[PDB]
């Protein structure tokens, strides 16, 4: 499902407010075993558009990168210090909230 | 002979056997020698007294020559040793090291600092040099809270709360930046070789990552004193090479055969004496002068003041023939007029002397006297106090002589 030609669709709540998301993805790279390379993971177009009001669509070019457990971990902080990868970047506190809101993220760290 | 040059090689550093420092080295093997006293069984005997042994074992290589073109074709405590070579142990029990020291070191959030066994003398040696190598790491791969240097000797809080203060000149590996600083280098993380150095010519600190020399990061350091560093968090270990045991990875040989070789390109590129002039009343008096010793080569009044003593010497020595046969071809090259008649008096005066029945060796003993007067009173390099020291670089007796 992270081929090139591939479509996603669904919502998004802000506020109190529901838009319409859209995501085409363009190039998807994922590393292996060694990978000291900053290229981006995954690249794709996240469109916007309102659903609730008649808020005009806002279409963007996104990149992305994986979590595997050996460079790139869960916490910001095994993330090497770059100009590229200091937008990913927030805190441990956060990071750490924000993966244990999710249920995989525990039935990965209790087995 | 050659079994205490290999006793001497096999105790002691190799670069530090360079160095005008190597006398005291030669000093200390001579007075403690009857403990000691082809290489293969000498290793053996120094291993049966423990030099090649610990626990991590210290090999050592040696080829197989016959084979080849075959198939084609603490004594150190006892010695006396003056130089940094283990850590010193906390009184206060926050860290754990090995039986030899060196081997490990991990600390038992705060940092935990420690010093070497000893201080470095200024006026003693030329160049100084240690490595440590990054064993584990309590977030990224390439970042560890360790602190490694050299700190001056006339706060210890101050450096066990931040890591370093204003006496320590180091290199910080959390985030790549000297202590009291700039862009000079990059964090190291686990299986990094860090070597620090000192260099008593120009006097400034030196560090290196991996065999690349990193540039200097402290200068004009003279006539100070200092002891080897460190600073660690508790979570990461370090292993550290003073040189005795296994052998460095930077080529320290080649900087110090690079300034040596430099302050040998610095140095190299009447006729009679007679008595002191500047004795009266029995006390040496300063003349208002530039130089005391004006001879140069240029001028030929070196040639003929070395053919004088030349003459003086063999004449001295009863080789009368062979001064003869210098007095002809020096007859035949031709104020040398001078030198031909004051060196035929001379053996006309030998020969009057044998019918009717030195000052080179000075000049050696001399040379080497003043080398080593100038090396210990820690003299200035030219006029200012920030100027190279080159008599730091001479080895009179392996480098000149012989």
């Amino acid at each position: 499902y992270l081929r090139p030609r591939m479509q996603f669709t669904g919502y998004q709540i802000s506020g109190y407010k529901r838009y319409q998301v859209t995501v085409n993805l363009k190039t998807v790279d994922l590393p292996k075993k060694d990978c000291t390379s900053l290229s981006p993971h995954l690249s794709g177009f996240l469109s916007i558009r309102g659903l609730t009001n008649q808020h005009p669509e806002i279409s963007t070019y996104f990149e992305a990168y994986a979590v595997n457990h050996k460079e790139l971990g869960f916490l910001s902080s095994s993330w090497k210090d770059e100009p590229v990868l200091n937008e990913f970047k927030a805190t441990d506190q956060t990071d750490l909230e924000h993966w244990i809101n999710f249920p995989s993220f525990r039935q990965l760290f209790l087995m | 002979d050659d079994v205490d040059r290999e006793f001497i090689n096999c105790l002691f550093p190799s670069y530090l056997l360079q160095q005008p420092v190597a006398y005291d080295l030669w000093i200390l093997y001579l007075q403690h020698r009857k403990l000691f006293h082809t290489r293969k069984e000498i290793w053996s005997k120094l291993m049966n007294l423990g030099v090649l042994g610990t626990i991590q074992v210290y090999k050592y290589f040696y080829p197989d020559v016959n084979d080849f073109t075959l198939r084609f074709g603490d004594i150190y405590k006892i010695l006396g040793y003056f130089l940094p070579s283990r850590w010193q142990a906390q009184p206060n029990n926050s860290l754990q090291l090995s039986q030899d020291g060196i081997t490990h070191l991990q600390p038992n959030v705060d940092f935990a600092v420690t010093w070497a066994n000893k201080s470095l003398p200024d006026n003693k040696l030329t160049i100084f040099y240690y490595e440590i190598k990054v064993l584990s790491v309590t977030e990224s791969a390439e970042n560890s809270n360790i602190v490694i240097g050299y700190k001056l000797v006339e706060s210890i809080n101050k450096c066990q709360k931040y890591g370093f203060d204003l006496n320590v000149f180091g290199y910080c590996g959390f985030d790549g930046l000297i202590t009291n600083s700039k862009e000079y280098a990059k964090p190291f993380g686990r299986d990094d070789v860090i070597g620090c150095g000192i260099n008593f010519i120009d006097g400034s600190i030196f560090f290196t990552k991996n065999g690349i020399h990193l540039g200097n990061a402290f200068t004009d350091l003279n006539d100070l004193e200092f002891v080897p560093y460190v600073a660690l968090r508790p979570g990461n270990s370090i292993k550290t090479n003073f040189g005795l045991n296994e052998d460095f990875v930077f080529d320290i040989i080649g900087y110090q055969d690079k300034w040596k070789s430099l302050a040998y390109e610095h140095i190299c590129r009447k006729f009679l004496l007679g008595e002191d002039n500047r004795f009266i009343d029995g006390k040496l008096v300063r003349p208002d002068v530039n130089n005391i010793n004006n001879l140069s080569v240029d001028d030929g009044s070196l040639p003929n003041t070395l053919n004088v003593m030349i003459n003086d010497y063999l004449i001295h020595e009863g080789l009368v023939d062979v001064a003869k046969g210098f007095l002809k071809d020096l007859q035949k090259d031709a104020e040398s007029k001078d030198v031909i008649r004051h060196n035929e008096r001379q053996i006309m005066k030998e020969e009057r002397m044998v019918k009717i029945r030195c000052a080179l060796e000075n000049v050696i003993s001399n040379t080497r006297a003043m080398l080593s007067t100038l090396l210990e009173y820690n003299a200035f390099g030219s006029t200012n106090s920030s100027d190279p020291r080159y008599y730091k670089a001479i080895n009179f007796d392996e480098d000149v002589l012989n």
